[PDB]
């Protein structure tokens, strides 16, 4: 239950405990995983009372190109248990590319606890240096409408997806987060970027209220002002006439804003006496919702640029940063929040995994041993690398942190950081060029519509027969289906290579299905990725979709806001 | 060669066929008849007369946890159903007795009840289920890095989840795929593809278990 | 130092305190009220809230059988209770398990019941130490050459013998004598001499029981 004293001072002790608890949550993590393939392979057993001593020694480092195959036999049809155990209910995906191919990771419950305790920690944190009405709401520019099924019928999913229809989001968090502006519905509308603005419009709506604006980046943020920037003409009007905007097509989401609409017209003659009096949106963040304490999302790291157009949209009110973490496993939290975004570090949360880090202290790279968590040296830069319940034990997952001071016994973190970037070859092309380009020449047919493409994904289905693969869409807004289905035949008439012309029109590998999917997905791909527990080296997203990867999955099937399979061939 | 007196749908019978084959022992199966039971049973259990019972180096051993605890013992230099450590054997005796009582109470209920049990031991089944997923946490396996003592134990419960989700009615696979699929990760090792028979020949034993006593 | 949670008429905690006194741990005893079961112990078995609970490195020991091999197990050195064959072991094991159900059940019907359900426990009970008797044949104990696992685990049964010969208001001694006979035998091992409290209260906690359910 939900308090500010108690649980931060058994937090103070928790982070003052640093080394018992993650040695604890070491032997915990290998008491849950005695059975465990790859350890077989390593020499362990149990208690031992070298078992640290056993574990840094005996156990080899790995790589994603080595536990694709490991994560990827867990999800197709043989539902069978590896690096993890139990067959996990979720898989999830890692930013850049393994050799340039996907890579899986398993999801547990112990992730939803994961998220849910360093938040009940999180909002404690914030609330106490930004106490919040116990009334109120929050605007939310938060999506997880989307669940494909895999192809041996094993759910496997992002973070968003994975928590907030989870059976415990709704409890767990009705008591750490101002009531959702959005009903669960329009949230997993199975349109969000119509779903979006309904979301802006969701949080505009309970404004007066409302203690905060959220991302989990501020370009979530600033994309959802400038999604806002793209739609409030339309939303005066939807709104004004107690009648949606025909731009709205989902029927399910469309009875979710019919029950909540009435006629009513005196209103807008106000919105549009604010929200002009400014020199373009300054400080528009305090002109929606002039009570906001703040706006809350990832500041640092791959995208420092857009904390400045936030704060720009944001004005004068603070801007608070946001805490690590991620299905790979959680490490570091924000204690002090208050700090600014430059400035900005965040304290390790102990349960969630047991850390080590790499040196980069020779030259580049560095040929130097791990140290432990309370051993790792201040100012200096290490690589992370993670032991957790997602899967990963002892996982280099390639990113270089800094290490800028203690909270009481426990570490806090920096991230200079962008891209985890050396790559390799692979199979998911095409060309990145290909594809790229695949994208670029259907997605003009939408641009005749004042749109542009903001990004695109992947993914090739062998399950069915034959297989087919499949194109994914983000675009800035809502458009017919006439142009996409016109838009997929394109993508298959632009991959431009002689060979899968061999294979799509002899039809051995069956018709593009190109699944346009809603604003925000591919905000949330990379919104889960400089939260990611490493360092901010996470935002090259994998772009074709093998069967080994996870995250940008569980967004395809669902937001599908249209399929289709090509009318040529 | 080890003489095994079993019954082909005892779970405890499969937890000895399971064990042996899972080492490499050769031994030779026979089927008993509980109303004609051998001269082999009654003089190798004369006092609950139950299987499974093992003949090794002339000498019965009976009861299924015990008959694997034996095969374990007897022929340790391959594949260990034991972890090394004291504390770890004890998690999986802690787990065994788990799966046997508590577990087996409640599934047995599942396959051989009418009305409010059943119901009421439907609950028991996804609540004992939930634990076990709980504390396995992440293990592909139980007893140990690989084939373990607690998974003998509830392996053989694999080829009576399908009749516990025809007669209990629930798929613990969309509540807890987790635990079915450790089944079916083990049931591509050959201990459990030719032990444990059939899934729809329990199924079928099992609604006539049902047809001949009401 | 050990921390056992027990209860002084838990014939169960009494196989965890002459299994540990019989080896040579010097030990603690907490008695508890299972009205408020502990923290430490509803951390240790927060859904059986069952005792024996010997408590070693911070890791929570349980179930009776289950602490007396861990017994074994955590002081290999000296007091074996198992000979050294995995065939006796079986067996052994095999005889414990026979004291933990008929035999318990019937013992529990005996003392906790009346009328209809008494006889059938007498006569259970006096068919246990019957086929009890005849396996015990000749040995000084049951498990080895020596004092044994399963001598710890129904020689603790001994002292409730005096509820059952008055309630039942019986003798199991001329129908079966050596059984008895060999408790007062194993009385003289130190680790059951002072782990064990005295009959009359032991037959008093009966009468209250049965003085409470009427
Ligand atoms: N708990 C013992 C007893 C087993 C038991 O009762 N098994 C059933 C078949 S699985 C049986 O043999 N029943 C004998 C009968 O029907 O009298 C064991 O697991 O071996
Ligand atoms: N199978 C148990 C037998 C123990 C038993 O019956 N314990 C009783 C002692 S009276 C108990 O602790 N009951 C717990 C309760 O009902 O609170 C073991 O050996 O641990
Ligand atoms: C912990 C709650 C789970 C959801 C996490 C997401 C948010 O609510 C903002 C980001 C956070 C992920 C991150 O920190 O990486
Ligand atoms: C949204 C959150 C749960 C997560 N970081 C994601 O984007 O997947």
């Amino acid at each position: 239950t939900f308090d500010m004293n108690r649980v931060i001072d058994e937090f103070d002790e928790m982070t003052r405990n640093a080394h018992q608890v993650q040695k604890q949550t070491l032997k915990e993590i290998l008491l849950k995983n005695q059975s465990a393939i790859y350890l077989q392979n390593c020499g362990l057993n149990g208690n031992a009372t070298d078992p640290e001593e056993a574990f840094k020694s005996m156990v080899p480092l790995v790589t994603d190109v080595e536990l694709e195959p490991y994560i990827k036999r867990m999800v197709d049809g043989d539902t069978s248990p590896i690096l993890t155990g139990h067959p996990v209910p979720a898989i999830s995906l890692s930013s850049g590319t393994s050799q340039g191919r996907p890579k899986f990771i398993p999801f547990t419950d112990e992730l939803m606890e994961n998220t849910l305790q360093l938040f009940r920690t999180a909002f404690a944190f914030r609330n106490r240096d930004f106490p919040i009405d116990d009334n109120g709401k929050a605007l939310q520019f938060i999506f997880s409408s989307k669940q494909y099924i895999s192809t041996g019928g094993v759910p496997v999913g992002t973070a968003t997806t994975n928590v907030y229809r989870n059976p415990n989001f709704k409890a767990g968090m009705k008591s750490i987060t101002s009531p959702s502006c959005s009903p669960d519905e329009v949230i997993f509308s199975p349109d969000v970027h119509q779903a979006l603005y309904c979301h802006l419009l969701s949080g505009i709506l309970f404004r007066d209220q409302v203690q905060y604006v959220f991302a989990v980046f501020a370009h979530g943020l600033v994309h959802a002002f400038r999604t806002f920037e793209q739609v409030w003409e339309e939303i005066v009007t939807d709104i004004k006439d107690g009648v949606l905007s025909n731009r709205i097509t989902v029927p399910s989401v469309r009875t979710a804003m019919s029950k909540l609409l009435t006629p009513n017209p005196e209103l807008a003659e106000t919105i549009r006496t604010k929200c002009m009096s400014l020199s373009n949106w300054y400080g528009l963040i305090p002109a929606l919702f002039p009570n906001a304490k703040y706006v809350y999302g990832i500041m640092t790291g791959s995208m420092e640029p857009y904390v400045p157009k936030l704060r720009h949209y944001a004005g004068d009110l603070p801007l608070v940063s946001h805490d690590y973490g991620s299905s790979e496993g959680w490490i570091a939290a924000n204690v002090t929040p208050r700090l600014s975004p430059e400035e900005a570090t965040f304290a390790v949360i102990p349960n969630l995994g047991y850390f080590e880090f790499l040196p980069v202290s020779e030259t580049g790279e560095g040929e130097e041993k791990p140290v432990g968590l309370t051993q790792v040296k201040i100012g200096e830069e290490y690589e992370v690398v993670i032991t957790n319940y997602a899967g990963l034990y002892r996982y280099r997952l390639g990113d270089v942190v800094k290490v800028i001071g203690f909270y009481n016994n426990t570490p806090q973190l920096k991230f200079i950081c962008r891209r985890n970037l050396i790559l390799s070859i692979n199979i998911d092309k095409n060309t990145e060029r290909d594809l790229q380009l695949s994208v670029e020449s259907a997605a003009k047919r939408l641009s005749e519509e004042k749109i542009e493409v903001i990004d695109f994904s992947s993914y090739i289905d062998v399950s069915t027969d034959p297989g087919h693969y499949a194109i994914f869409w983000e675009i800035s807004g809502e458009t017919n289906e006439d142009v996409l289905q016109d838009c997929c035949n394109c993508l298959d008439r632009a991959f431009i290579d002689a060979g899968y012309v061999s294979s799509r029109k002899c039809k051995t590998i069956g018709a593009l299905e190109l699944r346009v999917v809603a604003k925000g997905t591919f905000r949330k791909i990379q919104e889960h990725f400089l939260g990611l527990g490493s360092s901010a080296g996470q935002f090259k997203m994998p772009r074709c979709v093998k069967p080994s990867n996870a995250k940008v999955l569980q967004i395809l099937c669902e937001n599908v806001v249209s399929s289709y399979f090509s009318t040529a061939f | 060669l080890p003489i095994l007196l079993d019954y082909w749908p005892s779970m405890f019978g499969m937890r000895a066929r399971v064990a042996l084959r899972e080492k490499g022992v050769e031994f030779e199966y026979r089927e008993e008849d509980f109303s004609n039971k051998s001269p082999l049973l009654l003089q190798s259990n004369p006092i609950h007369k139950k299987i499974p019972v093992l003949v090794h180096n002339g000498k019965p051993v009976c009861e299924s946890l015990n008959v694997v605890q034996y095969v374990d013992e007897a022929w340790p230099e391959k594949n260990p159903f034991f972890p090394s450590d004291p504390y770890g054997r004890a998690q999986a005796r802690f787990w065994a007795d788990f799966v046997d009582k508590k577990f087996t109470d409640a599934q047995f209920k599942v396959w051989g009840k009418k009305g409010e049990e059943q119901e009421a031991g439907k609950k028991e089944f996804i609540e004992a289920v939930k634990i076990l997923e709980s504390e396995l946490g992440d293990k592909p396996y139980f007893g140990g890095d690989s084939f373990g003592y607690v998974d003998i134990s509830l392996i053989t419960f694999s080829s009576w989840f399908q009749a516990y989700e025809k007669f209990g009615n629930f798929s613990i696979e969309s509540e807890s795929p987790k635990l079915i699929a450790w089944a079916k990760r083990c049931m591509e090792k050959e201990s459990v593809s030719k032990s444990l028979p059939d899934s729809e020949k329990i199924v079928a034993y099992a609604a006539e278990y049902r047809k001949n006593n009401l």
